[PDB]
């Protein structure tokens, strides 16, 4: 233990951390040999792609069979270290620690790419996180990273339907995805302010799209010029009481309801 | 041959009584009798000045780096009796914890291995031991060792999480026992080994070799060793390595590493477990290494030279 | 005022209160005394004038929150001087909406 | 040429105005402003002459901002030249052409007395704060936020350009703009606040020497 | 029910000696709660034990 | 709906108003206010009263929520589309009617409906935007919905008001006050000398009252540099500022005045860290400006190390030698009430952390100069006081090991 | 019991209690460490639920002032639904526990799927 721990000291001083490695993977005693392969990797590791970098990578997943997971926990860990957030991500998610990735994912990186419109961005993380295989292993999926997916799901559909002139079978799919997600997100856990107003915006425009589905759901049989789309409130009413709006969005859309609800009793007298 | 690499002005405006690198070498933080932490960013032979974190109302004793999968996190221990928890987000660092269940001078602080948690081990002058716990939701958890030393207790260090010879013996299937364990030594002379059994913390051990107060304890990391390794230091002017084969025996060995003439305040491992590190009060820092054939020899004194 | 010079009667202690010569301990008093102006059927006060009184409130409970060390915030005067402020507001709100609205009408 | 170039009507010259402005800089023209028509004790006599030659002056940096960049692009090649000279125990080359320094000496003389009280060095300075000045409570115009004039932003955006990344060359000249720049009680004001922002933007890390060479703080510690 | 606290605030009521951690100054199970103030780190664990049992029952 | 719009524009341009608020409109409302609202958004703000006669229009009907909403509206488009003096006037008016009409509805109800500041109300008839290649730009589908409680609109009302009294104080800055944000707007009024109203301005935004530290410390610097006419001046922002007690006693000059405004809200204003005290500190000494005694002696009161720090970050070596000297006086049992040192140094008093490494800086500084024979009489008389203390807490340190070695017999 | 359950304020276990006693299955997972105690959560809960249920359709007269969550009230229980849940759980143990050959068992005897 002296031997291969005093040589792979020398080999780490002079810069062949990858030989040090080599040097470590000698040693008998299995969890010995693994915690300190870990923690040359987890001092040595750098983030940023070299073409040095990768080469002693590439030495060491494919001369050393030293497993891959374990060289992207390291740079996942040094990814922390520097408050890269995405990168930290980016790594647990290759090194197959799921648990911590969907929990990162969901306090820091869900409520930013909300807020921004990027949902290709979270798509890539929760898409690879959302495997049959994979979410077995997620604490609390259904509840909060399920959520987010159903909700860009949900926009993807009505950006295709706005595209393609698209068959009511669609529209039905969507329409039952859309009344799932207005359930869904009130059970978001929000952490910070930042969380609150991604979920209001989500909360907003999910309603929005649920109005615009049930305006399309209509035959073209009630052409009488001059009303708006007729959307049948006693489905809408439901789900909107139960989406966490700001209070001053909600007191729009309960006018808007009221105004709407006086309407339909003035169109049946 | 060691050679000085770097200088660094701490501009502290009193006697600094820590000074410690964080996981990565990127980082040092020192502490002062002027009641500050300093944080310096240390790359390629400059530094930057990036925290001056105050808090404190007396002498800062020690600081410790947490493991950086929890972040940039620092605890501090002072006379003034407190541990403070510092952390860094978005560049900027703030107090995110005051302990002050102490009824006397806090005078070391150590970071448990990252297997257990954020979990901080703190030694005091009122003779007790406080283990501070974060589970990640809601206040810091305290068990506090009541009369760990008579007196008062002066040093805290870890055992490491995995017990030396635990993965060459494991047929492919069970999980490694961590065990938590620490070290502690005292105003009572001894060096005493902690262990939590059923959420308990007991005196595993209790060692006995020094003949005045120990001053520091440092629990070698384990690098795939099959033997458990403690270095002490005491007011006696002696150094103790102590050695266990096996941890089932609990049998620790006294070897007397060497006698200097002064107080010896101060050991501390390379995180490689082959140096150590002595700091005596006649201003000088020794390195001594273990032979092949277990003797330690000294292979460096550095002298402060200006 | 026991002229019904209203008017004059309300600019002069709009001017008290803007002027700053007032004690701080006498300002409540002084927006107490503009209550009854301020529920007058007519508008004797501007939405200019209202909002600076608005103010001289804010003002004031302002410099309260300033003067009380967080020990003496548990003793039986605090409920009546609140129930002044809220009637004060109540006031000055229905004041202000009246005032924009004969403002705004001779403005068309 | 590149006044009336703007206008729709007179394409046929609209090109002629760049060869021609690089044929009156080759001529150095900025140091014969300088010196024979600034430079004439009969140029402070008649106050239009200050204006057209303000205008003038002021004319080339906001209608032909292109050329000073080349100018600034030559002055810092130029600026290599004599440092690599220097280091090789040459003397620099007398081909060298100061159409930059020039400029700034004209700037610099142009605005150093104000016989007239025109104010025309303001053109050169942005309030970046209103004035609280409480005491001319004596015109009726409530205008609120008129943005400076364009003309006035270039010609600030100039001045501080000047200042950035300033070689050793650059030095005198550019403090000789800033000494005509700041004659009067307003542009004195905004030229203390320019060199005050200056030195604002590294207290806390002593061992980079970034700080701008035209500051207070370079400025009194150096004494 | 919370023998160490109880204790503890006898004792506070007995003498006036310096500086011990504030504690609950109420018996009834919502005063930690209500309070936020901690009790005697002895019924604090006790408490834990015995919820752990109580939940295993 | 074509005669209706026909009605509605014949009768605002003979300005008939009244009959056009008195009518019925049996499920015409909607439409008669789309479109007094569309024309209200289409004309100038300044020449018709559209917006004005839309809240009478619906104070009529005690609609109170959506008169509030067409109030608000107004002092927003006044604000980004009118910045003068009397646009500000409008604007303010236009709030205050606004909060009046909120507070007539139960606090319930009280909150408006705003498109997000950045959805593009594409004026009714603008010709779509096309992208570059020609093709209609997709609306973004999503108008984000704000509501605006009345805590937010009572924001918007006082910087609203803040903008006003900015503008009437000067005419010249109602162009730049009109777009200002919280912020700049606290940096203007700081600049004008309304330090009361930046204060009430920065508690209503929660933001750090730093800024108005600084520039008051620069006006009362100023002030004691300037002549007879900086002294003239003083009096017309001192005014504007609730000194709660001037007593214009004929002795008082302009500098002691805004002295006693400077005291007046470091007392009503206490920071839990020192920041307001150091901010003050450290901006008179980067001008060369000796500290008051009073400010001394407050802040030796709270923070003395920090104090300590300033000195040897300005070289004023001398009040930094004279500072340490009192300090170990304090320490030493003389004068430690200055110093807020509730026990002075014995056996059983709490550590009170000696600020060593600046001394030790100060030690260094005073060494520097071997030529000045005064900084070596200064540095003597602070190495003899240091060897007091040290030969004091020995004895104090020693004594304490006596009391915890008496044996407990009790 | 419910709120009590969800006040973190209040030890694990104790909202536990309170949270098997209430049906609050997101307060009890984090006490079950086992696969037989994640199995026995899911379905008490189940059970809880589906007798709320029948109460309520049965009792005219429930005032509406004490909303237990609709996520519990509207939950639509399935036998599979629970196992689906134990294959879907983050806990390394529960998905070890739910390969042994006796917990694989159990499932379909508990489904009564023989094929």
């Amino acid at each position: 233990g002296t031997l291969h721990a005093s040589y792979a000291a020398q080999l780490e001083n002079v810069g062949l951390w990858e030989w040090a490695i080599f040097v470590l993977l000698h040693i008998p005693h299995p969890h010995i040999r693994e915690a300190g392969v870990r923690e040359l990797l987890n001092r040595q590791c750098v983030v940023r792609e070299s073409p040095e970098s990768l080469a002693k990578e590439n030495f060491l997943i494919h001369r050393l069979c030293v497993p891959a997971q374990w060289v992207h926990e390291a740079k996942a860990i040094r990814s922390r270290r520097d408050g890269d957030r995405h990168k930290e991500a980016l790594y647990l998610l290759k090194g197959h620690q799921w648990n911590p990735c969907h929990k990162l994912v969901t306090r820091h990186l869900a409520a930013d790419a909300v807020i921004n419109e990027n949902y290709r961005y979270l798509q890539s993380f929760l898409g690879e996180l959302s495997n049959p295989e994979h979410c077995k292993h997620i604490q609390d999926w259904e509840t909060a990273g399920k959520v987010y997916l159903d909700y860009i799901r949900v926009i993807d559909m009505l950006n295709l339907i706005q595209q393609d002139e698209s068959s009511g079978c669609e529209l039905e799919k969507l329409h039952t995805k859309v009344m799932s997600l207005c359930k869904w997100v009130e059970l978001i856990h929000c952490y910070t302010a930042k969380d609150r107003l991604a979920q209001s915006e989500m909360a907003k425009r999910v309603a929005n799209i649920l109005r615009v589905v049930l305006s399309l759901q209509q035959p073209p049989e009630s052409m009488s010029d001059s009303s708006e789309p007729r959307v049948p409130l006693r489905l809408l009413a439901p789900h909107i009481g139960r989406l966490p709006m700001p209070e001053d969005y909600a007191l729009e859309e309960l006018r808007g309801l009221t105004q709407s609800y006086l309407r339909e009793l003035i169109c049946d007298s | 041959m060691v050679s000085v690499i770097n200088t660094v002005d701490t501009s502290h405006e009193d006697m600094i009584h820590d000074a410690q690198m964080d996981y990565y070498g990127i980082r040092l933080a020192t502490c002062s009798s002027d009641r500050s932490v300093k944080i310096f960013d240390v790359k390629n032979g400059g530094q930057i000045l990036i925290a001056d974190l105050r808090g404190h109302d007396g002498p800062v004793w020690q600081v410790a780096w947490a493991h950086p999968m929890y972040g940039n996190i620092l605890a501090s221990c002072s006379y003034d009796r407190k541990v403070i928890i510092w952390k860094e987000e978005n560049g900027t660092w703030e107090k995110t914890y005051e302990y002050t269940g102490h009824d006397s001078s806090v005078n070391s602080v150590c970071w448990a291995p990252h297997d257990f948690g954020l979990v901080l081990a703190c030694g005091s002058s009122d003779g007790a031991i406080s283990i501070l716990t974060f589970t990640g939701d809601g206040p810091w958890e305290v068990k506090k060792i009541s009369n760990a030393h008579t007196i008062g207790c002066n040093a805290v260090s870890w055992a490491p999480s995995v017990i030396p010879g635990s993965l060459v013996d494991q047929p492919s299937s069970q999980k490694p026992n961590y065990i938590k364990r620490f070290v502690s030594g005292g105003c009572d002379n001894l060096v005493k080994i902690w262990r939590e059994e059923d959420g308990q913390w007991k005196e595993d051990q209790k060692l006995e070799a020094h003949s005045d107060w120990v001053r520091d304890v440092a629990w070698a990391p384990s690098i795939g060793l099959p033997t458990s390794t403690i270095a002490s230091c005491s007011q006696d002017g002696r150094v103790y390595i102590w050695t266990s084969d096996d941890a089932a025996t609990n049998c620790w060995t006294p070897k007397l590493l060497h006698k200097f003439n002064d107080v010896v305040w101060h050991v501390s491992w390379s995180i490689t477990a082959n140096i150590l590190a002595v700091s005596g009060g006649d201003n000088k820092v020794t390195l001594w290494k273990e032979s092949v054939d277990g003797q330690w020899a000294c292979i460096s004194d550095v002298n402060k030279g200006q | 005022y026991s002229q019904e010079q209203f008017s004059e009667a309300a600019s002069l202690l709009l001017s008290l209160m803007t002027a700053r010569i007032a004690p701080c301990s006498f300002w409540l008093t002084l927006l107490l005394d503009a209550l009854p102006l301020l529920e007058q059927k007519q508008v004797i006060f501007s939405a200019e004038q209202t909002y600076e009184l608005m103010r001289c409130l804010e003002d004031r409970m302002a410099a309260k929150l300033e003067s009380t060390s967080p020990d003496e915030i548990q003793k039986q005067d605090s409920s009546i001087d609140n129930t002044k402020v809220e009637m004060l507001r109540l006031a000055l709100a229905r004041n202000l909406a009246r005032a924009i609205v004969t403002e705004g009408a001779l403005q068309e | 040429l590149r006044g009336i170039s703007q206008f729709s009507e007179v394409l046929e010259f609209s090109e002629a105005d760049e060869p021609m402005a690089e044929i009156a800089i080759g001529g150095n023209v900025f140091l014969f402003l300088t010196e024979a028509v600034v430079g004439s004790e009969s140029f402070c006599t008649d106050e239009f002459f200050i204006r057209r030659i303000h205008k003038l002056v002021t004319d080339f940096p906001t209608l032909m901002p292109m050329k000073v960049k080349q100018l600034r692009n030559r002055a810092e090649e130029d600026a290599r030249l004599i440092q690599m000279s220097m280091q090789m125990g040459n003397e620099p080359p007398a081909s060298l052409r100061r159409d930059l320094e020039h400029l700034l000496l004209l700037i610099g003389e142009l605005y150093r007395k104000d016989p007239f009280h025109l104010e025309l060095a303001l053109e050169y300075w942005c309030p970046t704060e209103p004035l609280q000045s409480t005491s001319l409570m004596g015109s009726f115009l409530g205008v609120a936020h008129q943005r400076p004039p364009q003309r006035q932003v270039l010609l600030s955006k100039f001045v501080r350009q000047m200042s950035d990344l300033l070689p050793a060359t650059l030095y005198l000249p550019y403090l000789k703009m800033l000494r005509g720049l700041a004659s009067g009680p307003q542009c004195a004001h905004y030229c203390f606040s320019l060199l005050k922002a200056n030195g604002g933007s590294s207290a806390e890390n002593l061992q980079a020497a970034g700080g701008s060479p035209v500051s207070w703080d370079h400025f009194f510690h150096s004494l | 029910y919370w023998e160490n606290t109880l204790h503890t605030l006898k004792q506070r009521s007995m003498l006036s000696l310096g500086s011990s951690r504030p504690l609950v100054s109420e018996l009834d199970p919502d005063a930690p709660i209500r309070q936020k103030l901690p009790l005697d780190d002895l019924d604090r664990e006790d408490d834990i034990r015995l919820l752990k049992y109580l939940f295993t029952l | 709906l074509d005669c209706l719009r026909q009605l509605v524009v014949v009768l605002c341009e003979r300005s008939q108003l009244q009959d056009l608020v008195e009518f019925p409109y049996v499920n015409l409302h909607n439409e008669v206010v789309g479109i007094i609202e569309s024309r209200a958004r289409a004309v100038d703000l300044m020449t018709h009263n559209y917006y004005e006669l839309l809240y009478a229009f619906h104070i009529y009907r005690h609609n109170y929520r959506k008169a509030g909403s067409v109030m608000f509206e107004y002092g927003m488009r006044l604000g980004r589309e009118v910045r003068t003096l009397r646009g500000l006037q409008k604007q303010v008016n236009s709030y205050l009617a606004c909060l009046n009409c909120l507070r007539l509805i139960r606090p319930e109800y009280a909150w408006i409906v705003q498109p997000v500041s950045g959805a593009v109300y594409e004026r009714p008839g603008a010709s779509p935007k096309r992208n570059y290649d020609g093709e209609s730009s997709a609306v973004p589908s999503s108008s984000q919905i704000e509501i605006l409680e009345l805590r937010d609109l009572e924001k918007e009302y006082v910087l609203a008001q803040t903008r006003l009294t900015l503008a009437k104080h000067n005419p010249s800055t109602a162009a730049i006050a009109g777009s200002s944000a919280a912020e700049e707007m606290v940096a203007l009024l700081v600049q004008a000398g309304l330090f009361d109203t930046a204060i009430s301005l920065c508690q209503t935004f929660k933001l750090a009252l730093t800024s108005v530290f600084e520039g008051l410390a620069c006006k009362c610097i100023r002030l004691q540099q300037g002549g007879e006419a900086a002294q003239a001046e003083a009096w017309e922002w001192l005014a504007a500022n609730q000194l709660a007690t001037v007593i214009t006693t004929k002795e008082s000059s302009a500098t002691d005045e805004a002295w006693r405004l400077m005291i007046s809200y470091l007392d009503k204003y206490e920071a839990k860290n020192t920041l307001y005290h150091h901010c003050i500190i450290n901006k008179l000494l980067s001008h060369g400006v000796p500290l008051p005694n009073w400010l001394i002696n407050r802040y030796k009161a709270m923070d003395a190390a920090e104090l300590l720090r300033l000195y040897l970050k300005y070289d004023l070596l001398e009040e930094a030698a004279e500072l340490v000297l009192e300090y170990v006086d304090a320490l030493l049992g003389k004068g430690h009430q200055y110093f807020g040192i509730q026990a002075p140094l014995s056996a059983t008093s709490q550590l009170v952390w000696f600020p060593y490494s600046a001394i030790d800086h100060l030690r260094q500084a005073l060494g520097e100069n071997e030529s000045n024979q005064h900084n070596q009489a200064i540095l003597s008389k602070l190495q003899r006081k240091m060897d007091e203390y040290f030969q004091k807490l020995k004895k104090a340190t020693d004594d304490y090991k006596k009391l915890v070695q008496k044996p407990l017999r009790a | 019991c419910w709120r009590m359950a969800e006040d973190e304020q209040f030890n694990k276990y104790e909202r536990a209690i309170y949270a098997t006693l209430s049906g609050n299955l997101k307060q009890l997972l984090p006490v079950c460490e086992s696969w037989e105690d994640t199995v026995w959560a899911h379905f008490k809960v189940m059970v809880d639920s589906l007798v709320e249920q029948e109460i309520r359709a049965s009792i005219i007269s429930f005032n509406e002032a004490n909303e237990l969550p609709r996520e519990y009230l509207e939950a639509n229980w399935t036998l599979d639904s629970v196992f689906e849940e134990l294959q879907a759980t983050d806990k390394k143990r529960v998905l070890e526990e739910n390969r042994e050959h006796y917990h694989i068992i159990q499932k379909f005897v508990i489904l009564a799927d023989v094929d």
